[PDB]
């Protein structure tokens, strides 16, 4: 009946009947005191945004203008945006991410497969990730070092060839149209295109992959190319998060002595903690949210399942000053913009479907520079102590996973 | 008693024998013939008409002395080992299994004469059963007065017999671990780095760079130019970082070593990309969490990092005090009385050597060949496979004892039994009062005393019990800290190291019937004995997984064993790397930045400190030449997977073919 979760180096899965995200957050203003909370010091300032404006002060019940205290409504709204900032119903999302960057994965490494046994599953995948990560790092590690930046390379990612214009996800002929060379700068399509796993793309410059994933997903479904629609955009970005933040984690343990004061016992109290191996950081993460929850609901992508590093990602873009409207060619706040559409009905759809996608280029925008930089994991922490009081590893997985660090000030 | 119908009953056996003299007596006084002890023991080939009344009264004693002499072996062997509490635990064996060879026989005699306590003088005889026999001028018969003490010391005499295994050809079934491999690459050169620094940090790096010519230094220059600007584009990713509890001064090419020996992939990176493509990404990598998480490792084994982000971890020696890990594998007292029993007293415990038995015979013989590859000794270095000790050293223990007759004037001993043969054994030992004092030690000699990594291993996998071996690289800061490379660790949450627990066959049956001689009361022992082994091996004893050892990389010997203290702090440490031979000036880099390494391959060949000189500003070489990370840090060990043709003990069991070298 209850869904285990148990990424947790430390505790065992936590026991849940629905609702994780809300019911944990409702845990955690209920069992505990939040007087003395505090989150990071960004979640402040966005607090004081929402106050100076009367209509979202009355419709967040922000009381106070000194306390550090956020109020759990605006904490469930500021998840549940992370969380909707990539899942889509244009395609209706058929097809979701997660099973598009496995295909992707799959297609590259299918001569990998061949020396074991050959899966005809997408679990079987997921549970060749441990194996497949770092085949897969070594090769495009070794393909950004033979980058001699021939093309613009500010910063090397994707999607650094899409029309100003053009402010929608999707393309606007049926899906099908694309601009020519909106993937040129996709380092990795410069990797999987010289390996020939993608032997076909218009614009640029058979397709096992795409007999494949026909014949893994004509049972399950009971089929979209790289070419014929957005299926393109999603598994690409989806496993560059997913590579980034492999290679994030992974650079530390998490067994490093703690500095913070915030535990989970706290938390949850003792009685908590009371009724609730040393391998790769991933591999706790892998039959709990990767298998079991999708299991659960094929159809979750990742937005979902790691909301904290949206954050991370917009701030970064906020700091490189590139804006979604100029592409090089004012509102500094890019998360509380869908807040507004999202808080009243009034608003069209057709607005909030592009200041949502807006949103969500800043997003992978964003994205891109943590994986761009020699310093990733560098990076990420020295931006996340000071925007979220993330003092260690083991609070950076917390984050990371639940978007939010609470902490008494002790300050 | 021949059949042994009665079993372990020594007592029915008494009492009858009692109640025969009784009636025995009965008739004598009866006929009013005096009974006469001289008379020889009655023979059943010759008629019995002719025996004569005397000949059943020592026939009667004989056999009452046998079996009280059994009873008080059985006393003094439950004396002498607290497995077994009480006499009647031991179950009888069955005599279903009736096999007599007498060649066989008398090769067990010969093998077990040798296994006496001290030198003795041994005589052949004829029992009162009509067997040939041998007693000790008490009329100790041989299997009882002595015992091989083990049940595999005793299926070793029986096994050496033309080839030296047959189990293994009967199986019908030379790899190296990439780990042992890496760290042996990893450690020869930190080594030899730290002793000839000297000649290496005099070496002038600026003329190669300021010329921009290349390949002008000779083959041999290779390896000096590339190791000094190695750890100077080391210092260099250091000096940078620094700008954004104790104060520690570490030297130049005590950095040049930490950082060599954290990642072996620095080394491969430098030949694989030029300097200047290196420098921002060597400098921006690296950081100070690492490094002082690194330094400061105290009270936490196995090290909080895994294998993969991770490679050496630094120990306080004053911390940790000493612990005796021998007590727990080989000294302890119930390991030294099993191995007591030798052919004289100036021999040396056998524990450790009996452990090494117990290693061959029970482990699947794959996984012995790989562990032996990885931690061969230098003294077992010119032998190949593991059975290989064992066999050398029961063939030297064969040799020590001889064998010399002396002639006995009297026929008879007082008890009457007709001697065909007395044996002496002498003491061959190479103690005579030479007076050189000085003599080569034999390969059991410098056996005993040096310990060996090996040894460990053995006895954590045997017994069950946990512990962690780290490779020393050197002792810093005046012996302030010491380095130490992570090797082999043990733990529970391991799934190589918790299926090694029952891949070995605690059954060991097979050791009783294979070598039946013909002795129940020994085979009775040695079963108690085996059970007790299996529920003592079946249950270890835990002790929260924390032993530490040190060994030696060159001759494979431990140096230093550990233990963490209770309390623990943050040591806090401020580490400065001192500067007294700085870093020449960059050139034309100052005033797009370049791609980031790969940190994810570490070499394996030493072949390339031969090639040449990165060229400024193949697939097949990264593949080969080096190995992913990654895969080091996943466990080495693995299972094969089952077929249709049934695969043998050893076969079951297997390293990971990708990983290691066939």
């Amino acid at each position: 009946v209850p869904s285990y979760f148990g990424i947790t180096q430390n505790d065992p899965f936590i026991r849940f009947h629905t609702d994780f995200r809300g019911e944990v957050v409702n845990t955690m203003f209920e069992n505990a005191s939040t007087w003395t909370f505090s989150f990071g010091i960004w979640y402040y300032r966005l607090k004081r945004g929402l106050y100076t404006q009367p209509r979202w002060k009355r419709v967040y019940h922000l009381a106070q203008m000194d306390n550090f205290s956020i109020s759990q409504e605006l904490l469930l709204g500021v998840v549940n945006a992370l969380e909707n900032v990539t899942v889509y119903p244009t395609y209706d999302c058929v097809l979701s991410d997660l099973e598009a960057a496995a295909c992707l994965l799959a297609a590259y490494g299918h001569a990998l497969w061949e020396g074991r046994d050959p899966p005809d599953s997408v679990a079987t995948v997921l549970g060749e990730l441990p194996q497949l990560l770092p085949r897969l790092a070594d090769d495009v590690s070794r393909e950004i070092a033979a980058w001699e930046g021939p093309v613009a390379a500010g910063n090397n990612y994707y999607a650094y060839r899409d029309s100003p214009d053009l402010r929608y996800y999707m393309p606007l002929s049926g899906g099908r149209h694309y601009h020519p060379g909106t993937f040129d700068r996709h380092v990795l399509v410069r990797l999987f295109h010289k390996r020939g796993v993608i032997q076909h793309l218009p614009g640029y410059g058979d397709d096992v992959l795409s007999l494949w994933s026909r014949r893994l997903l004509v049972g399950k479904l009971g089929p979209v190319f790289v070419h014929e629609q957005q299926y393109l955009r999603s598994g690409l970005t989806c496993l560059a998060g997913l590579l980034l933040l492999w290679k994030v984690t992974n650079a530390d343990s998490v067994f490093a002595p703690r500095t913070g004061k915030f535990t989970l016992a706290d938390l949850l109290g003792s009685d908590a903690v009371a009724g609730g191996g040393r391998v790769r950081n991933f591999e706790f993460l892998v039959r709990y949210y990767i298998g079991p929850w999708y299991a659960r609901d094929p159809a979750v992508t990742l937005s979902q399942l790691f909301p904290g590093l949206a954050l991370l990602a917009v701030t970064e873009s906020v700091r490189s000053g590139w804006d979604p409207s100029r592409r090089e060619d004012s509102k500094s706040n890019p998360v509380a913009d869908y807040m507004f559409a999202q808080s009243s009905k009034q608003y069209g759809d057709l607005r909030r479907l592009e200041v949502h996608d807006a949103l969500l280029f800043h997003y992978e925008h964003g994205l891109g520079r943590l994986l761009s930089v020699t310093l990733p994991r560098h990076r990420v922490s020295t931006l996340g102590s000071s925007l979220f009081n993330v003092n260690d590893i083991y609070e950076l997985l917390y984050f990371l996973v639940l978007g939010f660090l609470p902490s008494v000030a002790v300050l | 008693i021949q059949t042994f119908s009665y079993g372990l009953d020594f007592r029915s056996q008494l009492e009858k024998i009692r109640d025969l003299r009784t009636r025995f007596a009965e008739l004598a006084k009866r006929r009013g013939t005096r009974l006469s002890n001289e008379g020889v023991l009655p023979n059943p080939r010759k008629p019995q008409a002719t025996t004569s009344l005397g000949a059943f009264t020592r026939g009667l004693n004989a056999l009452e002395r046998h079996v009280q002499l059994g009873h008080q072996y059985l006393l003094n062997k439950l004396n002498g080992s607290s497995l077994v509490y009480r006499l009647e635990d031991i179950p009888s064996v069955l005599p279903a299994t009736h096999e007599t060879d007498p060649a066989l026989i008398m090769r067990d005699r010969l093998r077990r004469l040798c296994f006496a306590r001290h030198h003795d003088t041994f005589l052949e005889v004829v029992d009162v059963f009509g067997m040939r026999q041998i007693v000790t001028q008490a009329g100790e018969p041989i299997h009882l007065v002595t015992d091989y003490g083990n049940v595999a010391f005793k299926y070793l005499a029986l096994r050496d017999d033309g080839r030296p295994l047959a189990w293994r050809r009967r199986c019908s079934g030379n790899v190296v671990t990439t780990r042992y491999k890496a760290i042996t690459v990893a450690v020869a050169v930190c080594q030899t780095l730290r002793t000839f620094w000297p000649q290496i940090s005099q070496y002038d790096l600026r003329p190669y760079l300021t010329q921009h010519q290349s390949h002008t230094h000779p083959a041999e220059t290779h390896t000096l130019h590339n190791l000094k600007l190695f750890c100077y584009l080391v210092s260099t990713a250091w000096h940078q970082r620094i700008d954004t509890g104790t104060v520690l001064r570490l030297s130049l090419q005590e950095f040049c070593v930490l950082i060599a020996a954290l990642y072996p992939e620095y080394i491969y990176t430098v030949l694989k990309y030029p300097v200047q493509m290196s420098l921002p990404s060597l400098t921006a990598h690296l950081h100070q969490d690492v490094i002082h998480a690194v330094v400061n490792n105290t009270h936490k084994m196995p090290p909080d990092h895994l294998p993969e982000q991770v490679k050496a971890f630094c120990i306080t020696p004053t911390q940790w005090p000493a612990m005796q890990l021998n007590k727990l594998f080989w000294e302890n007292k119930l390991v030294q009385q099993l191995c007591q029993v030798g052919p004289q007293k100036s021999t040396p415990p056998l524990g450790k050597l009996w452990l090494y038995a117990m290693a061959t015979l029970v482990f699947p013989q794959d996984m012995l060949q790989c562990l032996w590859l990885e931690l061969k000794p230098q003294y077992a270095e010119t032998y190949a496979s593991v059975s290989e000790l064992v066999q050398t050293l029961f063939q030297i223990f064969t040799q020590q004892c001889e064998m010399v007759t002396e002639g006995y004037t009297q026929p008879q001993l007082p008890t009457g039994e007709p001697v065909l043969q007395m044996i002496r054994v002498p003491r061959q030992d190479t103690t005579t009062t030479d007076t050189n004092t000085t003599t080569e030690p034999g390969l059991l000699d410098v056996f005993i005393q040096t310990e060996t990594a090996l040894d460990y291993a053995l006895g954590s996998w045997l017994f069950g019990i946990p512990v962690c071996l780290g490779v020393h690289v050197a002792d810093l800061l005046k012996g302030q800290r010491i380095l130490v490379a992570r090797h082999l660790e043990y733990t529970s949450r391991d799934r190589d190291f918790l299926r090694i627990q029952r891949s070995r066959d605690l059954n060991l049956s097979q050791l009783l019937q294979d070598t039946w001689t013909e002795t129940p009361l020994e085979h009775c022992w040695l079963q108690a004995q085996i059970r007790r082994l299996r529920d003592y091996l079946r249950f270890p004893t835990r002790l929260e997984f924390i032993p530490l050892v040190i060994y030696n990389a060159q001759d494979h010997t431990v140096v230093r064993v550990l233990r963490p203290p209770s309390t623990f702090e943050q040591d806090h440490s401020r580490l400065v790397l001192d500067e007294a031979f700085p870093t020449f000036p960059l050139y034309d880099q100052d005033d797009a930045p370049t791609p980031p390494v790969p940190f994810n391959r570490v070499p394996v060949n030493i072949q390339f400190l031969r090639e040449n000189p990165p060229p400024i500003a193949d697939t097949s070489r990264t593949a080969d030449s080096a190995l992913v990370s990654t895969a080091f840090g996943g466990s080495v060990f693995q299972e094969n997977r089952l077929g249709e043709t049934p695969l043998c003990r050893d076969e079951l069991v297997a390293v990971a073919p990708g990983a290691a070298s066939t």
